[PDB]
């Protein structure tokens, strides 16, 4: 069984959204953005003790009561052969599928608003054809969803102790049920009620309940008796992790015979940072939790995100949702924790600058701290992606909705057991980003006499022509905010501020001492950068994807 | 705070929460041994028998296996009918209220010996029976358990065996105005003492009383002011049998309190 | 004028507990362990509306409730006619001070239980000696102290309106008084962004002067800056250690990278300090293949970048996180002046225990050729100076320092030595990584099986592997 699509029409904030889905949903956005009206439609549709309140005038959009609320789920049943959980709902809507080879199935939310009552009633109706739906059966407060479906529904602001007054009569249906299994140890489990039948023979208890029962009996002399029992059991942070563990224990106990979905609500709020990566390995990596829904604020809780749906709720001109189904690769599987760890704060952004490595984030973050210090606090982010993994972060970012930038260099590899050829790897990573092939490979003629520095030069040359044999492509890079440098990134700022670089490096040939030591020496370049030396290098044209990561429309 | 002690009982008690604040008082006590600690050994030993072997047929022990003293504050009262061994958590209001006030009585008469205690009883009539009243009237105004209190009430089954009680009257004439009347029963009066009680406590809370002799006086006003004004008695009005003889006590007990008495007599 | 010092004597989770305070100070550390008893540690003392019930059994330390609850509140008054603040204590304390010590107060709070009424009544003092405190004196239910501090708490978008609204009400309505904050974990429903912006506006801004901030989250201490950090640590008997964190001014182009780096630090039990991302790529795909759950115990991967090593290791030092530090030798060319070199990453490591900077050596190098031999002068220069510095490098062992004989690339030749030819298929696997080193370890590790990665860590030239773990072998 798998879950498909959700489409909500007039419900609060939503106007008109379509979203599609998966077992595992992990859902995110800004604040006062519709995370938790999201979570309230599965509330409304699949958990009856929201449902039988009904809706308010409050529920409808922009309070307009003449509109109706639809709230339409789709199921995919094509692992009939492998599923139990599909059985389990076939077994219920056994006679309103339309055909043999059907496996799709809706399940339907409808509401109409009365106003001489001033009521919304909510009608529930299923079927394998969207055009054909009938009502769900059943007969007084109970209806045939009630019998499959399961929600629980986890928030960190109840603590255990409303949870275990429940527990108090679930101890007692652990000790009924499961065919007696606990029936070996039910004759001493009366050995253990029997232990609180003898705390009530101390005289601190037994001077009590004869000196209560001799004052009231001093009124008319009534026919009554007063009794003392407790009946306890024993087992911000630990009494969440104790009740995560209470919900998955009731639910392999309980829950055989139900289908379960979590509906997790902030789960990062009074937890530990190691805790948040312990609760993202238990629920992305093992098989207790089947089916979720999560709204979640931590990047901490992406840090082993592998096989799910990310839903991100945005606002360009109405609350609209986009949708991405996570998966990482066979490929990609040696470096999937830095991956993860890479992207996860990017997910939370705007405008995120897919940048090469450490010394780009040295100069782009005393560049933007001198010329636009709140960047970080309207959207913009700064990843490091290592020039090798281009189609992951922009897959990922351009189907969530995510403006996504890249300034990269133009390098040559050199290949291994053959002398003198070279690939082309910026060219064929932007080429591999627009869905083009790769290119061939080219060979220099560079003899054995011309080593050391002036093989750079005759490099840097050979990138030159390239650049310019390859003009139309580097346009249609300019065109999708792909920026690609002529030669690196230390020529664009020998374009920028060469003059400032000749006097702080004190050499005639700046470029070259900054290459010598790629992390030593451009902390010794911007420390000595001036106001105006950082407003030369964020006017650049050469330097334009900082204009764009930006936001504003200067350039 | 060394010498006063005030319980205050409103008309909206709830059991549960009041045994819950009180429970520091009771049942926290060393009180060396108490002949039973062998039987506290049993309780710690058959502790020991259960800890290590909770895993029926390995279903929750493999369950936990995946993942690798002083419990007097859940304690219930209860108050449980002769003749039925079941422990219904819902009850009603009239035994509800008498055990907070028994468990208030057993805590002055306990806990603050040492000190002065004043009950302040805001409407003890609420969800009681008649039969009821009259018993709390006769524990409040013949035995020494309620030493002082300050009583408000609306019932006038209340003051049904009233003695040596100051009566305070809060009424309108130009503001808010309280009269007062110190009450006693004489010696003479002490075989009709209750006769008297049951009929000048339903006339404590009119306004005019008319003192009448006799129930045929009744009948013909009754059938009077049930032609003319049949709203008397929503006003304030009241009609008094006396029985002839106690014009002192009746006028003097509603002249101290603002009532204005009207008589009407004959010529014997 | 700054707080200086805070000694809970006794308290529900506190056994004998001396921090040192200053102003704008935030208290981290795991679960379940204090931090928020710290709090109401200075809700008994400050605000009235706590004071005003009393103490149970309950915040007795082990219900033993034959001892005495004693808080004690350090003030340093030593800038007069400077401040307003102090002018505001002075006023109301009058001369329960003494001219001999004109400079420090003691605010304390003591507490007995009384055991016939069940209550522990809290009895204030203040005073400008530690013994001969007086009591604060009292009309009605109205403290001395009450005209003196206004204690402003925050508990968990409607929650910046209710940051806007207290914020607008103390600028408007409390001028004449001492406003102490307690924000107690903001973070929880806030977007990150918005949580970059309370954390500028915490640490930036003059509205904030003496705050008090627990807190979850590495975001909230991206633009931390003349700040004191109180950590409690993790063990059962509850101790917490303090450090008062500064940035230099030589470090402010570097304090945005610096502070994001050291923020997610913080919350950890030991950190590993390495150069670059390969380290991290390297690092990352040997613990993932050995010891899958390393964050989840407390392990944490830093990225350095070359920065000294000083400002991480005295602000995990001084808050009793334990600091491994793995690095390499590299000698550095000089500016301007030819055939002379640093002894950089020696200098680098000899700046932590505390020394002086090394004299720089110098070798004569021909015009010969310059691709390959270069590189291997260097490299027997380089096994020269760590075979002439062995002391100081048994010194470095000494310590959690482990310095490379030459980079991080040839002990993984010497760790793994078939595997790197097999992969590579080279005459020299050491060079051929050396040319780009974020795609050649890429693919070193995309091709690295099982049992390599026990070869490297098991090794003796990886045991800051095995110190990052903490799997003790004696
Ligand atoms: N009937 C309605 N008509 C229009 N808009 C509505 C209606 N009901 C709610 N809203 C909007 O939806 C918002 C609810 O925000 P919600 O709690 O869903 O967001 P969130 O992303 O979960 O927020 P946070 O991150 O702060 O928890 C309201 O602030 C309002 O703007
Ligand atoms: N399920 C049950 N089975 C048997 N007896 C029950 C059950 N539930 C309640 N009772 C009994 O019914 C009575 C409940 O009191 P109830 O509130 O109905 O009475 P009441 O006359 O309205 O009282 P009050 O005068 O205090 O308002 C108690 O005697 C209680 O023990
Ligand atoms: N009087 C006491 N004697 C001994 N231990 C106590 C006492 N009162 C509290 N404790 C202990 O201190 C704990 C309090 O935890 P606390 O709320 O301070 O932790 P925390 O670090 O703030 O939690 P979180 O990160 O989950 O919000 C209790 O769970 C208990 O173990
Ligand atoms: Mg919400
Ligand atoms: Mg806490």
């Amino acid at each position: 069984m798998k879950f498909s699509n959700i489409t909500i029409k007039n419900f609060r904030n939503f106007e008109k959204v379509n979203i599609n889905l998966d077992n595992k949903n992990v859902i995110f956005g800004m604040n006062d953005i519709g995370k938790t009206n999201f979570l309230y439609a599965l509330r409304f549709l699949l958990d009856k003790e929201i449902r039988k309140f009904g809706f308010n005038k409050s529920d409808y959009h922009k309070h307009d009561t003449s509109k109706k609320i639809e709230i339409i789920l789709t199921l995919d049943l094509s692992n009939y052969e492998k599923d139990e959980d599909t059985k389990k709902l076939i077994s219920v809507v056994k006679g309103a599928r339309t055909s043999a080879n059907a496996d799709v199935f809706y399940i339907a939310l409808e509401s109409k608003y009365d106003d001489k009552e001033l009521y919304g009633n909510i009608i529930l109706k299923w079927g394998s054809e969207l055009d054909n739906l009938i009502d769900i059966p059943g007969r007084g407060n109970i209806n045939a969803l009630d019998n499959v479906f399961k929600v629980i529904y986890i928030n960190p602001l109840v603590d255990l102790d409303k949870l275990f007054a429940q527990n108090k009569k679930y101890i007692f249906e652990e000790s009924q049920g499961n065919e007696s299994d606990e029936g070996i140890l039910n004759n001493i489990k009366s050995l253990t009620d029997q232990v609180n039948q003898q705390i009530g023979e101390m005289t601190i208890i037994k001077g009590f309940q004869q000196e209560i029962t001799s004052e009231y009996r001093s009124l008319k002399k009534e026919e009554v008796s007063i009794e003392l029992k407790s009946e306890m059991a024993i087992k911000d942070g630990r009494r969440k992790m104790l009740s995560y563990s209470i919900y998955n224990y009731l639910a392999k106990k309980k829950y055989e015979d139900k289908i379960v979905i979590y509906l997790i609500e902030e789960p990062e709020i009074s937890l530990h940072r190691s805790m948040q990566i312990a609760l993202s390995k238990q629920l992305f990596e093992q098989s207790t939790y089947k089916y979720f829904f999560l709204s979640t604020h931590s990047p901490e809780l992406l840090y082993e995100m592998d096989n799910t749906r990310l839903i991100r709720v945005h606002s360009t001109e109405k609350v609209v949702c986009s949708s991405h189904m996570y998966n990482v690769e066979e490929a990609y599987g040696s470096v999937k924790k830095k991956l993860n760890k890479a992207l996860s704060s990017a997910l939370f952004a705007e405008r995120v600058l897919l940048i090469e490595g450490p010394s780009e984030k040295i100069l782009f973050e005393k560049v933007l701290d001198e010329v636009e210090p709140e960047y970080e606090l309207n959207g913009g982010f700064l990843l490091e992606v290592g020039g090798t993994y281009f189609n992951h972060y922009v897959c990922t970012l351009n189907d969530l909705g995510i403006t996504h930038i890249i300034k990269t260099d133009n390098d040559l590899k050199s290949k291994k057991g053959k002398k003198g050829v070279y690939e082309l790897l910026g060219l064929n990573r932007c080429l591999n980003l627009l869905g083009r092939e790769n290119l061939d490979e080219i060979t220099i003629d560079i003899p054995e006499d011309i080593k050391g520095k002036k093989k750079k030069e005759r490099l840097n040359e050979r990138k030159k022509e390239i650049f310019k044999q390859y003009k139309n492509e580097v346009g249609e890079f300019l065109g999708e905010r792909i920026y690609l440098s002529e030669i690196d990134l230390e020529n664009d700022l020998y374009s920028a501020i060469g003059e400032s670089m000749k006097r702080i490096f004190e050499n005639e040939d700046p470029v070259h001492y900054l290459q010598k030591s790629k992390l030593f020496n451009m902390v010794e370049l911007v420390n000595n950068l001036s106001t105006k030396d950082c407003f030369d290098v964020f006017e650049h044209e050469k330097f334009a994807c900082l204009k764009e990561l930006v936001g504003s429309d200067r350039g | 705070d060394n010498v006063f002690k005030v319980i205050y009982i409103n008309p909206l008690v709830d059991l549960d929460k009041l045994f819950a604040q009180n429970k520091k008082y009771i049942f926290e006590e060393s009180q060396g041994n108490e002949s039973d600690e062998g039987i506290l050994n049993n309780i710690k030993s058959l502790t020991d028998q259960v800890n290590q072997q909770i895993g029926e047929m390995t279903i929750i022990k493999g369950f936990q296996q995946e993942i690798t003293k002083g419990f007097f504050s859940d304690i219930i009262p209860y108050i449980k009918k002769d003749g039925d061994s079941n422990y219904y958590p819902t009850s009603g209001d009239g035994r509800r209220k008498m055990l907070s006030y028994s468990i208030y009585n057993y805590l002055a008469k306990k806990k603050y010996e040492d000190k002065i205690v004043i009950y302040l009883i805001e409407e003890p009539e609420i969800s009681l029976h008649r039969s009821m009243q009259i018993a709390l009237s006769k524990q409040l105004f013949e035995q020494s358990t309620y030493k002082y209190f300050f009583l408000s009430t609306h019932s006038p089954e209340l003051l049904y065996e009233m003695d040596n009680t100051r009566l305070i009257r809060v009424h309108s004439t130009e503001k808010v105005v309280c009269s007062s009347h110190m009450y006693n029963v004489e010696e003479a009066y002490g075989s009709v003492k209750k006769k008297l009680n049951k009929a000048l406590s339903s006339a404590l809370f009119a306004e005019r009383v008319l003192l009448i002799e006799g129930p045929s006086e009744k009948i013909l006003f009754e059938k009077v002011l049930d032609e003319v004004e049949p709203e008397y008695e929503l006003n304030g009005g009241f009609l008094l049998e006396v029985g002839g003889t106690y014009f002192n006590h009746y006028v003097c007990t509603l002249n101290d309190l603002g009532i204005t008495h009207i008589i009407k007599t004959d010529n014997d």
